[PDB]
This record gives structure tokens, C-alpha cells and sequence, in this order.
């Protein structure tokens, strides 16, 4: 499936994922595209900071749903 | 035939883009095939939500499968095997005929809160409840759950766990809720958003640091005070109580079988089996017919 990672800037990145993908994998996928290290990445959905050892299915994140990215400095 | 009563509601993203009745489906959690023969059919929602909670035996020889996986699909269009909708599990058909706590009318379907009194609100009122609260930034932020709301009546321990219930906001308001939740998450984390207009980019600076530079090149990029939100300076900064009673989800016993006509209910599980040996029929408590596929899909269990 495909999800959208939106920064609060409005900046939207398109990612190809699967429900089995862990947040850890998702962050690595973001690093592969944008180049932001996962260590600086904090992904939020439904207003919860998503944990690395949970999958998109765990968070019930649906096809073409939208994640939020916040940076740690 | 099987009655067109349904107990399960989902949110269809395409093309219904609204909340529709849902179909319940099941599989061996191991082979992802339709081969799991359930020991006992589901009776509560917990059975169809908590994973590996329902047990059985996968009929494939290759599987060692012993657990059932429950998925939900739309109940309004031809659904591909891949098209799973998120099941909103607080929504139920108002068979009991109860009253929206906000609007004091019998409506259906309704959303039953997990508050201690199992309060009922209709979806329309729930909508207004979420719309006012969301924009008034009066949504709760539990860092362990996310952005949510409790019982309208303010009951304790009632915060909505499945945050997909907030699709009742509608696409514009839901998308906002997604933003508002992320915004509030950063702030309450002690993080800051960009003060510059057209940026708003969330930042989580070093716990003790007044100098925040909004910075791949994806930053503001602008430096500011973590306090007064100016360019970093070395200088100094600058519900009706009655309607709540009549809106409780708990405020049929036994029926004879269509054959042995001997009286028989297993929790909310609508799958009934005639106990008499010359009978031994599988029948639906609601539909009234012989246990079938549609009955399974529409209302395997009831609330
Ligand atoms: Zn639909
Ligand atoms: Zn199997
Ligand atoms: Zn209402
Ligand atoms: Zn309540
Ligand atoms: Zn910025
Ligand atoms: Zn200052
Ligand atoms: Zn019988
Ligand atoms: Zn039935």
C-alpha cells in the first residue's frame, strides 16, 4: 500500500509500505528517500508518537492514511 | 433466509467515504486462509479484536495454526479480499431503543462509551461533541494513547481507545484532528513548533536549551527562543443528569429451536445449536434460520 508522511510544514512524502512494516522499517524507508536519520525521526499518528516495535497494522493505519513527522535535534 | 440485521460497522474509505455496516470474516492466523474451524464462535468484541484470542484448528495439513484472525470489510459493495475497513467497535445497532445522551431521541446506530455506565450517544451528537472539543483544543492527549476524548458525561476511565472512531468528524475535520493531535503531541512533549509563519515545523530541542534552530535540508530555517518565541537573544525574555440515566446500554432468556422446539443463549454469540440428538441444528437467534454465511458476516455476535 501507500501512505503519506506529512510534516507540519505541509511537506508530504509518499512511501510504499505494507501493514507488516514496523515503524522502525518506516523510519528507515524515510531515511532511504529524504535522508533524515531514524534517530532524528519521531512519527506521530492519531496524536500518539508511534513506537518502533509496532507495525502499521497494530496502529490500524489504513491504506492512504497520513502520518506526521517531527524532528529531534 | 438470513435477516438483514447487522451489528458491525466500519468506515469505508472508497467509495462510500462514510460509515457503513460491516462484514465479519475469519482465517487461520498462520496460513491467512479461510480454513480455521473455530472452537466457539465470538461472543464479545474482545474476541474479534484481541489477536490470537480465538482458538481452533486450521484444516490445511501444512499449517500448525491454532489461532483465528478476524478482519472486517464493507457491507455495501463488492469487496476485494484486500479491502479491509477499520471496524469502529463502539458503534452498535440500537435494538434496545435508548436515548442519545445529548439529544434525548431514539436513534440508530449509536456509539456506546466504555464509561462505567456504558453510556449511549448517537453518531450525530457524537459528531457535534467531537467538533466542538477538537477545535476548542479540549481533546485529551495521553502520550500512551494519543489524541482522544472520554465520556461526554465526563465519566472516568472512558477515553476512546480506538482512535479511528474520530473518522465521524468527516474528512476535513478528521484530517485536522490528525494535525491537531500531532501539534499537541509536540507541545506537551515540551517540544516547540516553528514560530515563523508558513513553517509550523515541529521540533524537539535539547531538554535544556533556549536556542532552537529550525533545521537533508528541510528546516525553516530560523533560530528562536524556546521561551518568548523570538530570535534567540542573550538578553531577557518578554450534560443532563436525567438523560444520562436514560442513556445507559444496560438500563430474551431462552427460545425454542425451529426443530426439536426445546428451549435453548450463549452470551452474545448468535450461533445456537439444538441440544437434542435427533435434532442437533445450527440456528441463528436473530435471523431464525439455519446458521449460514450471511448471518456470520452480518452479526456473528451481538452487543
Ligand atoms: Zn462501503
Ligand atoms: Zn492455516
Ligand atoms: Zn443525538
Ligand atoms: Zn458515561
Ligand atoms: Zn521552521
Ligand atoms: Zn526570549
Ligand atoms: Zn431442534
Ligand atoms: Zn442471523
Amino acid at each position: 500500500m501507500q501512505i503519506f508522511v506529512k510534516t507540519l510544514t505541509g511537506k508530504t512524502i509518499t512511501l510504499e509500505v505494507e501493514p507488516s512494516d514496523t515503524i522502525e522499517n518506516v523510519k528507515a524507508k524515510i531515511q532511504d528517500k529524504e535522508g533524515i536519520p531514524p534517530d532524528q525521526q519521531r512519527l506521530i499518528f492519531a496524536g500518539k508518537q508511534l513506537e518502533d516495535g509496532r507495525t502499521l497494522s497494530d496502529y490500524n493505519i489504513q491504506k492512504e492514511s497520513t502520518l506526521h513527522l517531527v524532528l529531534r535535534l | 433466509g438470513p435477516s438483514i440485521y447487522n451489528s458491525f460497522y466500519v468506515y469505508c474509505k472508497g467509495p462510500c467515504q462514510r460509515v457503513q455496516p460491516g462484514k465479519l470474516r475469519v482465517q487461520c492466523s498462520t496460513c491467512r486462509q479461510a480454513t480455521l474451524t473455530l472452537t466457539q464462535g465470538p461472543s464479545c468484541w474482545d474476541d474479534v479484536l484481541i489477536p490470537n484470542r480465538m482458538s481452533g484448528e486450521c484444516q490445511s495439513p501444512h499449517c500448525p495454526g491454532t489461532s483465528a484472525e478476524f478482519f472486517f470489510k464493507c457491507g455495501a459493495h463488492p469487496t476485494s479480499d484486500k479491502e479491509t475497513s477499520v471496524a469502529l467497535h463502539l458503534i452498535a445497532t440500537n435494538s434496545r431503543n435508548i436515548t442519545c445522551i445529548t439529544c434525548t431521541d431514539v436513534r440508530s446506530p449509536v456509539l456506546v462509551f466504555q464509561c462505567n455506565s456504558r453510556h449511549v450517544i448517537c453518531l450525530d451528537c457524537f459528531h457535534l461533541y467531537c467538533v466542538t472539543r477538537l477545535n476548542d483544543r479540549q481533546f485529551v492527549h495521553d502520550p500512551q494513547l494519543g489524541y482522544s476524548l472520554p465520556c461526554v458525561a465526563g465519566c472516568p476511565n472512558s477515553l476512546i481507545k480506538e482512535l479511528h472512531h474520530f473518522r465521524i468528524l468527516g474528512e476535513e475535520q478528521y484530517n485536522r484532528y490528525q494535525q491537531y493531535g500531532a501539534e499537541e503531541c509536540v507541545l506537551q512533549m515540551g517540544g516547540v513548533l516553528c514560530p515563523r509563519p508558513g513553517c509550523g515545523a515541529g521540533l524537539l530541542p535539547e531538554p535544556d536549551c533556549r536556542k532552537v534552530t529550525c533545521e537533508n535540508g528541510l528546516g525553516c530555517g530560523f533560530a528562536f527562543c524556546r521561551e518568548c518565541k523570538e530570535a534567540y537573544h542573550e538578553g531577557e525574555c518578554s450534560v443532563d443528569e436525567r438523560a444520562a440515566e436514560q442513556a445507559r446500554w444496560e438500563a430474551k432468556t431462552t427460545k425454542p429451536c425451529p426443530r426439536c422446539h426445546v428451549p435453548v443463549k450463549n452470551g452474545g454469540c448468535m450461533h445456537m445449536k439444538c441440544p437434542q440428538p435427533q435434532c442437533r441444528l445450527e440456528w441463528c437467534w436473530n435471523c431464525g434460520c439455519e446458521w449460514n454465511r450471511v448471518c456470520m458476516g452480518d452479526h456473528w455476535f451481538d452487543v
